[PDB]
């Protein structure tokens, strides 16, 4: 049944077989198979599933010895314009590239032009030809201020929006309990959402309470706060929480 | 029919074809026309080898269409023994259903799929297999059809491609406290181990990012192998640095347990926010 199913499979995918008023026999439909394929792309199926391009730089120096045109929908570059991988490399990565030119394989972001750099995986070897690297580079899939805790309230991670958002520098802010900078009258609140978001393991609570400026102006602020835990252990590393203007 | 099987079997090596079965040359016959169909609504031997994996195209409904040639370097299985057979067929049972949902319907797809493997890091046979986690990334495409290809993680006990200065090693519990870091790494990054160690490696990684690395880490842990996206560990004196990383979960080979956790980790980029101070270390 599966040997008929691909005798028919196969004659349904042969135009000049299935265009015709019949369905001939397997001696002819395997004849026509051949003769259909004795009639009749990789770097489409690279350059369609990774966004990847292929390219041949000389290891002695560095210069490119051939480009795939995948580079222009890849990287936006003219293929006339791709010379040496350290001009088309960030700056940063000159050297880690050095020592790159068995088989190699590393990463390093690369320039678009129209500076903006593109991170690229690069998968390769070396061949003769004083020597050659043959490579593929394949892309990637891709007011307030964000702090985060320990279980009792001290600071131990913030982001530099909180001079923007309540004045201090970081350091300030840093390692003191955020119940330092609360309003005496909202300060249980504040410790009541930590005694709560604990209890309520895994998700958020939000809570409102006023915090202390740099040039000490009680400041109306909104944090949302959820424990976060050790997909391992389940061990409540810290809490994150967003505080909020 | 042996006469015309053989040279449809040899317009399709002749080395190999002069050894393919009736259902076979069927499939691969069925399949070759079946992909030419896909390529003209898309539009060697060093594209082919310059590749730390293989390509595949895969159905809505699962069937392998197209393999990379090269897959039988990499999972020992070639080109001609699984094509047009379902992936289902050949994957873990646990990654099915995420698959079949990855097979389905944003056009980018990206995960990790555990394979069946048969070539020993020589080859052994199909009852002998073991499972291989794949890195797949590519397309869903209109039936419908993915376009993936598939590279292994390098086992880093047993590694083929040299390592630049801009990678470091490092061991963690299950947990992913840091229960070992390589000696550069403050050259690098600017911690010495000694302080590393007994850490979470998650008191490190700046907030943004803690959500992504979980999801990393779960797949780390269920599959045992995983790469990270970019993410940045704080750095020194302040500021972060860009990071990615092949994470594999070794085991005793004696008592069949999960050990510890190694890591390379791909520095990216140097210090960057140097001013900037954000954890307490
Ligand atoms: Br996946 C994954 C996620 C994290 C890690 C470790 C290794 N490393 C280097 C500096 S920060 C850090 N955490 C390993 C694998």
């Amino acid at each position: 049944n599966k040997m008929t199913a691909y005798i028919t499979e196969l004659s349904d995918m042969v135009p000049t077989c299935s265009a015709l008023a019949r369905k001939p026999d397997k001696l002819t439909i395997l004849r026509m198979a051949v003769s259909h394929m004795k009639s009749l792309e990789l770097k489409h199926l690279i350059l369609e599933a990774a966004d990847g391009f292929l390219f041949i730089v000389s290891c002695e120096t560095g210069r490119v010895v051939y480009v795939s045109d995948s580079v222009t929908p890849v990287l936006n570059q003219p293929q006339s314009e791709w010379s040496t991988l350290y001009d088309q490399v960030h700056p940063d990565d000159v050297d880690k590239l050095r020592e790159q030119l068995s088989r190699r394989s590393f990463i390093c972001r690369m320039r678009c032009g129209t500076p903006h750099f593109v991170v690229v995986h690069c998968t390769g070897y070396i061949k003769a030809w004083k020597f050659c690297l043959v490579a593929i580079g394949r892309l990637q899939v891709t007011t307030e201020f964000i702090s985060r805790h320990n279980i009792e309230g001290i600071f131990t991670f913030v982001d530099h929006r909180c001079v923007a958002t309540v004045g201090y520098q970081p350091q300030e802010l840093l390692g003191k309990n955020i119940v330092e900078f609360c309003h005496p009258e909202d300060q249980q609140l504040l410790r009541d959402s930590f005694q709560q978001v604990v209890k309520l393991k895994g998700q958020v609570l939000s809570v409102m309470f006023r915090f202390r400026s740099k040039t000490r102006e009680w400041l109306w602020m909104r944090t949302s706060s959820f424990t976060f835990q050790n997909p391992y252990s389940d061990e409540i590393e810290y809490i994150i929480c967003t505080n909020t203007n | 029919e042996t006469e015309v099987f053989y040279e449809l079997a040899h317009e399709l090596p002749h080395s190999v074809s002069s050894h393919l079965d009736k259902a076979s040359i069927m499939r691969l016959a069925i399949s070759f026309l079946r992909t030419h169909k896909l390529l003209s609504s898309v539009c060697d031997n060093l594209y082919l080898k310059a590749l730390e994996g293989f390509i595949a195209v895969v159905t809505q409904d699962g069937d392998m269409i197209f393999l990379s040639e090269n897959i039988s370097k990499f999972m020992g299985l070639t080109q001609v023994e699984l094509t047009g057979h379902s992936i289902f067929d050949f994957t873990h049972p646990c990654d099915h259903e995420e698959i079949r949902e990855n097979l389905t319907l944003s056009t980018e797809r990206d995960f990790f799929m555990r394979m069946k493997c048969t070539v020993t890091n020589r080859t052994v046979n199909l009852k002998s297999a073991t499972w291989k986690v794949l890195h797949c990334t590519g397309q869903v495409r209109v039936l419908s059809c993915l376009i993936i290809m598939c590279e292994p993680i390098q086992h880093p006990s047993h590694m083929d491609i040299p390592l630049d200065s801009k990678t470091f090693l490092s061991r963690h519990s299950m947990d992913m406290k840091f229960t070992y870091c390589d000696d550069r790494i403050l050259e690098l990054i600017g911690y010495h181990p000694e302080e590393l160690l007994g850490r979470s490696a998650y008191e490190f990684y700046h907030a943004l990012d803690s959500e992504n690395m979980t999801k990393s880490h779960q797949n780390l842990c269920t599959k045992g192998q995983v790469v990270s996206g970019q993410y940045r560990m704080l750095a020194k004196h302040g500021g972060y640095v860009w990071l990615e990383t092949q994470g594999t979960v070794i085991y005793n080979p004696r008592n069949l347990q999960p050990q510890c956790i190694m890591c390379v980790n791909y520095v990216l980029s140097e210090i960057e926010k140097n001013d900037v101070v954000f954890s307490m270390d």
